[PDB]
RNA sequence: CGGAGCCAGCGAGACCUUGGCCGAGAGGUCUUGGAAACUCCGUCGUGCUGGGGAUAGAGCAUUGUAAUUAUUGCUCUUCAACGAGGAAUUCCUAGUAAGCGCAAGUCAUCAGCUUGCGUUGAUUACGUCCCUGCCCUUUGUACACACCGC
């Protein structure tokens, strides 16, 4: 009976972003070293290896709080203030970790648009949530 | 109201109506061909 | 009546348009 | 009005400037000032023992001010109202403070406690409360609806047990030891209870 | 007109600098549909607006 | 004799972590610190330095501004907290205060193995300037211990504060510092010479 | 052009010393309009 | 009385040669006149 | 003034100050019937006092305190339907 | 040694000094032995003051 | 509406306050 | 309690329009808003400010609260309009001031009289505050003479009652201080003089603060509400309103 | 129908909604277990309640809450609010009087803002 | 600084948008319906330093408009004044000082300004007429008692 929200938020993605790193059938861009994530932003994430895998798990992460997602809402989950402007996250890392995911058969496309959390995908996340635990 | 209204209800009422004044139907056809 | 009057102690320099108007009457 | 009980004289009436119907008095113990509430008006109209004047009005509570007592040692009044709340007034000295405490229910009854460091308080929920004045938080709280006997009026369509006509105490007061509080109501019950272990001593009918 | 906040507009068009309507504050105006206004306040930016 | 309140083992659907299990049984501060043993050692200061109610958190949202007196019934953790933010880029963030003082009592736990509350406890009662001056030159007087509570818990938090503003001390570790050196009474804390230099200017007015 | 709306007045010598007068002869009869006990 | 019937939540009761005799006085029977008077009325 | 208590006081005016007519105006009421038997039923209090007697005469200063009885099923209706019913008041 | 003093009379109209308090104080040691002390901060019946020095009297400070 | 909103008594009350897309519609 | 302020102004409405038709008629006294406490009840006024005052506006509501002789000053942080007018009205207040700026300059100001107004809106123009003036020295606080000047139409009689009832009634004779409020086009000019009574006329100096206040809205209402009935309202876009008079 | 009562926690603009039922102890707040309530630091407010009395008077009862509006201070008293009077509300009306008592003095005693709203209505201190 | 986690309340007279695909970003293209502050884990480390981002150079685009015109964004490089502010001075008592964002421009005023909304939230005092200033009283008049007594 254990669950995603079960598990602390971090714990869970710390936790599954290593898993997507050791399965490592993951599709990670080329450019994944020199992208910053945000126009807002100034430096590119520091864990050059593993940032990309821990963005899959938040994403992912998130697709199973709420069914349907898109690139536009992760744009903005992602996104924060730059007067000001709240510029949204970069649409291009987002578009490929949806992308990716669903190669693993994490997530597939939900009707009506967007992701939904495949049937495969939620016992997988289901069965890392309660790695965590035990 | 039965048994009326008072002098400052009607006073209300007044007011509050001037800015007031201010089978084939039925069913639906599916699967057609 | 000039001296109890500092609005035309005295008062901070702007606070009073005479000057301009003046001119503006001469023109 | 005052009445001089020697002389047995009223010797002064004090009044509003609209004729406010007064239900509730409360005196200083320094005989100096009187002050009276209203279910009209919502203020705590003040005078002058001396002169009779008026000298101001106690605003802050929103409904009818239902009780009023001085702290016979320290000086303070308490007002209470049916706004479900308690204001203790300092209005004696060079700054006025008031402090409100809120409560469950409309507080019908107050008594202060000789020494002048608790007020207690009957609510509508059939509920005596009792809160320490300068710290301005509860201290105990007895249970009265169950000890409380209400017969069924020969006009009643509905039975005693489910009637909900009175079982509340409309006046309470402290003994002058302190320990204990005698209660009555619009009910057949006057109910005598002991506020340190907040049981019930005696019920009288 | 080209931004409108209920009776407040900004207006373009009109003058070609700042400097120019400062003449021109506090006129009469109106619009084709016969709606009355006033000229308020000269925008710094752009010119004219 | 024995008295059992409970007889069957309690286990709870929604797992809660053993050691809240053991916070149930008594309150600590941050579920680390016991009151049980603090004692303010100075009497005057007693009834003026509040330990006797413990707290998990100093965050309490409590009403102490109403009336005149009403900070002496505040927990003193919850006032060296609210001392903390100050110089207004800190005004309004207690968090961060809560924060900077479980830090600091974890340092003073790790440094000395006493308990922090208890240090906490003594460099108010022996920071708190017992006589001061007026101006007429001076005058010497007594001084109320709220007074010297406030001047206790202002000098401390302000020598914390101003030894690590430019250094690369933090927060955290320079008001342990501070903390320990005024519970020793040593001359090493800033606040110990600010009231021993407001006393001995009161002694040479008296 | 014409002008939507009244100028805002400017407050020269000469409006002081007129207004100034109207205190100063109300002072002098003491007709003050101000509020009475009932 | 005929209005305060109507408008009370408690029962109301209707109000109510040879010398006559006061049931009720305004002063103890003992209590003289003259020792209600204060020495200013005097 | 005295001359308008001539013809302002009628029979009508007396009738308005009715407790199940007061409650009608109030909306607690759909009909004046259906006030009187709730009036009976004991589900309504002016102020601290609970009113069975239809035939009460509400004065003005009272008027804004004819509310349901804590406990009534009726007022426990009322905050259902509105999803507000707080079991700690018992109401 | 420093002896404590409680606060029995905060006294009033003394023409003290803003922010000054004149008040009687009794030793703990001796109850009944009083002396007249100048306090500077909020002071109020029943709380105890630490005097340095037992034997001065406090003279109005205006 | 705004004073409607406004001056809503809560004590009102009424006895109402008491009680394949062409597969769906067809099952439905 | 909600139902008794429901109540009330049904009551205040319906007695401001029967006014109006009893003065129609006589077309064909003081205001009923103040006619109960008029010469009874000193006022009870609050000075306030919009949310986060600049300094300048802080200052020129500590000018505003030494005119009004039973003036208070509160700080506005946070502080809502239902909530500010429903406190006041707990506190026994009679009247509420607030003022707004624009860079620290003070650009308007609204009256609202309690329990049920009426609010009045004025513009401020001309604003010269007593901190302008070097070595002014403290204001005289007696209870001031009132001179309202050039008020002849009705609206003018209504605003000379709304402004005439924040000060106490009952000024001594020989009191030095004079606030004056002349009308002048629309644009009522309030000055603040002392006084000399010399043995061949008077002598008078200006305290401050100068400015001109034109009133461009009255509504029957508090201020929080802003659905009340306009009473008044000043066209700006009429063809008549660059010379119409109307105080 | 199972037991079940519904309680209200209020601070400033946060609301929180307590559903109590007879259940196994499963305390959850919107949806996720009351461990998980965040900010951490500010955890053991939450856990007030449940420590006060003991966990022993939750083993027979579930609690859900349900948490809108305010910040995250103002929502961690809410939800400390309402689960201190949804405890005493389901004492009273399917447990005894007495335990009902006996709860509601222990949360008095210890803070009486778990069970009456702590509103900060302004103040006009000055008289005036 | 990099990730991750998250919580509001105001507001409705083609243009908005949920979603797919390109691009590092800015921004394009194809279709459907009409909040920050803050918290956790990490990097850095007293160095005008991983604080500060003015000036300057090179590019990738948007907007009109008919000019190689500016306009508004994004990428890289360049990397200043500023080390907590003199003589003086303004304000301020609880959901207050202060921090933080969001919305609407509803006949005056306001256009990164005006107003509103919510989020976070203290220190100190709450006593005195000593100083300063502004007042009041010096025919009790005041219904008993008491106090006072030109
Ligand atoms: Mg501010
Ligand atoms: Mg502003």
């Amino acid at each position: 009976g254990v669950s995603v929200r079960d598990v602390a938020a971090q714990d869970f993605i710390n936790a599954y972003a290593s898993f997507l790193q050791r399965q490592g059938k993951l599709e990670v861009p080329g450019y994944v070293d020199i992208v910053k994530t945000s126009s807002g932003n100034e430096m590119p994430p520091q864990d050059a290896e593993g940032w990309f895998y821990k963005r899959a798990a938040s994403v992912a992460r998130h697709i199973y709080m709420r069914k349907q997602v898109g690139v536009g809402k992760l744009n903005k989950l992602y996104g924060g203030a730059k007067p000001y402007k709240h510029i949204d996250a970069s649409g291009s890392i987002n578009r490929k970790v949806l992308q990716a995911l669903e190669k693993i058969g994490i997530v597939e496309i939900s009707p009506k648009g967007g992701r939904r959390i495949s049937e495969n995908g939620q016992r997988d996340l289901d069965r890392i949530a309660a790695q965590t635990l035990e | 109201n039965p048994y009326g209204l008072n002098e400052v209800d009607d006073f209300a009422s007044k007011r509050e109506k001037v800015l007031l004044g201010q089978e084939d139907e039925d069913e639906e056809e599916v699967l057609a061909m | 009546r000039e001296e109890f009057n500092p609005f035309e102690a005295v008062g901070k320099p702007g606070i009073s348009k005479q000057i301009g108007e003046e001119q503006r009457k001469r023109a | 009005r005052a009445w001089d009980l020697i002389r047995y004289r009223n010797f002064r009436t004090f009044t509003g400037t609209e004729r406010i119907q007064f239900n509730c008095l409360a005196v200083d113990p320094s005989g100096e000032v009187v002050c009276a509430g209203s279910l009209d008006n919502f203020d705590i109209h003040v005078w002058s023992v001396q002169t009779g004047q008026l000298l101001d009005a106690l605003s802050g509570h929103e409904g009818p001010v239902s009780c009023l007592s001085f702290s016979q040692e320290n000086s303070v009044l308490a007002s209470a109202s049916w706004d479900k709340t308690i204001r203790i007034w300092s209005i004696f000295g060079r700054s006025q403070q008031v402090e409100p405490i809120e409560v469950y229910s409309d507080v019908l009854a107050l008594s202060m406690r000789p020494d002048g460091k608790e007020v207690a308080v009957s609510t509508l929920k059939g509920q005596i409360s009792i809160f320490n004045i300068e710290d301005a938080k509860q201290v105990g709280n007895i249970d009265c609806r169950k000890d409380i006997i209400s017969g069924r009026f020969n006009q009643d369509r509905f039975t005693a047990k489910n009637s909900e006509r009175s079982k509340f105490f409309t006046t309470i007061h402290y003994s002058f030891d302190g320990m204990a509080i005698v209660a009555g109501g619009n009910n057949n019950s006057i109910c005598l209870y002991d506020v340190p272990n907040e049981v019930l001593l005696k019920r009288f009918i | 007109p080209y931004k409108i906040f209920k009776n407040t507009a900004f207006i373009k068009d009109m003058f070609s600098s700042a400097m120019e309507v400062a003449r021109f504050e506090g006129a009469q105006i109106k619009t084709v549909s016969g709606i009355r206004g006033e000229i308020k306040r000269a925008l710094s930016k752009p010119e004219g607006h | 004799f024995e008295v059992v309140e409970e007889f069957t083992p309690v286990v709870l659907a929604t797992p809660i972590p053993e050691e809240v299990q053991q916070a149930q049984t008594e309150i600590k501060l941050f579920n680390k610190w016991s009151f049980e043993e603090v004692e303010v050692k100075d009497a005057s200061l007693v009834d003026y330095v509040q330990v006797r109610q413990p707290i998990f958190v100093a965050h309490t949202a409590g009403r102490y501004a109403n009336k005149r007196f009403r900070k002496a019934q505040c927990p003193i953790i919850e006032r060296l907290t609210n001392s903390l933010m100050m110089n207004g880029r800190n005004n309004g963030k207690k968090l961060k205060a809560v924060r900077i003082i479980k830090h600091t009592l974890d340092i003073i736990n790790v440094l000395t193995d006493q308990n922090p509350i208890q240090v906490v406890v003594d460099a108010i009662t022996n920071t708190g300037p017992r006589e001061d001056t007026t101006r007429v030159r001076r005058q010497a007087v007594d001084v109320s211990p709220l007074r010297r509570v406030n001047q206790a818990i202002a000098l401390l938090t302000i020598g914390a504060r101003e030894a690590a503003f430019r250094n690369i001390k933090t927060i955290a570790e320079t008001l342990a510092e501070e903390l320990i050196n005024a519970a020793k009474g040593s001359s090493t804390s800033y606040a110990i010479k600010k009231k021993d230099e407001l006393e001995r200017v009161a002694k040479s007015n008296r | 052009f014409d002008r939507t709306a009244k100028p805002v007045p400017v407050i020269t010598s000469e409006v002081t010393e007129s207004l100034e007068d109207m205190i100063r002869r109300r002072i002098q009869d003491s007709n003050f309009d101000d509020l009475q006990r009932r | 009385y005929k209005l305060d019937v109507l408008s009370s939540v408690h029962f109301v009761p209707k109000p109510a040669e040879t010398p006559t005799i006061s049931m009720e006085d305004a002063q103890p029977l003992y209590m003289s006149n003259a020792s209600s008077l204060a020495p200013q009325e005097i | 003034k005295i001359s308008d208590l001539e013809n302002k006081v009628t029979v009508s005016a007396i009738c308005r100050r009715r407790l199940p007519v007061i409650m009608h105006r109030l909306k607690m009421a759909e009909t004046i019937q259906d006030a009187v038997k709730f009036i009976e039923q004991g589900h309504v209090r002016v102020g601290p006092n609970l009113i069975n007697d239809p035939a009460y005469l509400v004065t003005r200063n009272m008027e804004d305190y004819v509310t349901w009885v804590d406990n009534s099923k009726i007022k426990k209706t009322l905050l259902r339907y509105r999803n507000q019913i707080d079991d700690f008041d018992f109401s | 040694p420093v002896t404590l003093a409680k606060v029995i009379k905060v006294l009033g109209r003394t023409g003290s000094r803003g922010g000054v308090t004149q008040v009687r104080v009794e030793f703990l040691e001796d109850t009944s032995r009083t002396i007249v002390r100048n306090v500077k901060g909020p002071v109020r019946e029943n709380d105890i003051l630490v005097l340095m020095e037992s034997e001065r009297e406090a003279r109005r400070l205006r | 509406l705004r004073e409607k909103a406004k001056e809503r008594n809560p004590d009102e009350y009424y006895h109402a306050m008491h009680s394949s897309m062409d597969q769906v519609k067809l099952l439905k | 309690m909600l139902r008794r302020q429901a109540r009330e102004r049904r009551e205040y409405l319906y007695r401001k329009a029967q006014e109006l038709q009893d003065s129609q008629l006589q077309q064909k006294q003081v205001d009923d808003e103040y006619a109960a406490t008029s010469g009874i009840m000193d006022p009870r006024i609050i000075v306030t400010t919009s949310r986060d005052p600049s300094t300048r506006l802080s200052q020129f509501a500590k000018e505003i609260k030494l005119l009004f002789p039973n003036a208070v000053r509160l700080n506005r942080g946070n502080y809502v309009m239902p909530n500010l007018v429903d406190a006041c009205k707990k506190s026994g207040t009679t009247d509420l001031v607030v003022l707004h700026e624009h860079r620290g300059v003070p650009t308007s100001l609204t009256i609202s009289h309690f329990p049920h107004g009426p609010t009045a809106q004025f513009s401020l123009h001309n604003v010269v505050m007593r901190h302008d003036i070097i070595n002014a020295g403290n204001q005289s606080e007696v209870n001031p003479h009132l001179i309202f000047d050039n008020f002849t139409t009705a609206l003018g009689k209504r605003v000379v009652c709304i402004l005439k009832h924040l000060f106490n009634a009952g000024p001594k004779k020989d009191s030095e201080r004079v606030i004056t409020f002349a009308n002048r086009g629309d644009f009522i000019s309030v000055r603040q003089h002392v006084y000399v009574r010399t043995r061949e006329g008077v002598e008078i100096a200006e305290v401050g603060p100068r400015f001109e206040m034109r009133l461009f809205e009255l509504r029957l209402g508090t201020l929080e509400n802003k659905d009340a009935d306009v009473e008044w309202q000043l066209r700006r876009f009429i063809r008549t309103a660059n010379k119409k008079d109307y105080l | 129908a199972v037991p079940s009562v519904q309680t209200f926690g209020k601070k400033k603009s946060a609301t929180a909604v307590a559903h109590v039922k007879a259940g196994k102890g499963l305390i959850k707040v919107n949806g996720s277990p009351i461990t998980l309530v965040e900010p951490e630091i500010l955890r053991f407010k939450v856990y007030e309640p449940l420590l006060l009395v003991g966990l022993d008077k939750f083993s027979n009862i579930d609690i859900r809450v349900r948490v809108t509006g305010g910040g995250h201070v103002s929502q961690v008293y809410a939800i400390r609010q309402a689960i201190a009077k949804g405890l005493v509300a389901y004492h009273q009306k399917y447990v005894d009087e007495q335990s009902k008592n006996e709860l509601k003095k222990a949360f008095t005693s210890y803070d009486r803002t778990l069970l009456i709203a702590d509103s900060r209505r302004p103040e006009p201190k000055k008289f005036g």
